[PDB]
């Protein structure tokens, strides 16, 4: 039933909603993530290790994002470990 | 802070960048 290529789509979209109202006074950042997660392999985009790395990361974005910026270099190092280049 | 840090050493790797 379970798409990951939607399902971390999803994951990752609510994610940048929230780096988008908290991280307004860095404007860089955001178009950061963004390009980290366009240059990975689009086949790591759609993998289940990813989505279960993004509910971990959203999850605690949720519940404690006073440390956002710590989520925010993980899912970069994640991102960054599997760039297609 | 850990978030304080991790702040300064994103920004600084965007820079870099």
């Amino acid at each position: 039933k379970k798409c990951y290529k939607l399902e971390n789509e999803k994951l990752f979209e609510e994610f940048l909603e929230l780096c988008k109202m908290q991280t307004a006074d860095h404007p860089e950042v955001v178009p950061f993530l963004y390009n980290r997660q366009q240059r990975a392999h689009s086949l790591f985009l759609a993998s289940a290790e990813f989505c279960n790395i993004l509910s971990r990361v959203l999850s605690r974005a949720r519940s404690r994002p006073a440390k956002l910026y710590v989520y925010i270099n993980e899912l970069c190092t994640v991102l960054k470990a599997h760039s297609a280049k | 802070s850990e978030n304080r840090i991790a702040k300064k050493m994103l920004l600084e790797e965007i820079k870099a960048n």
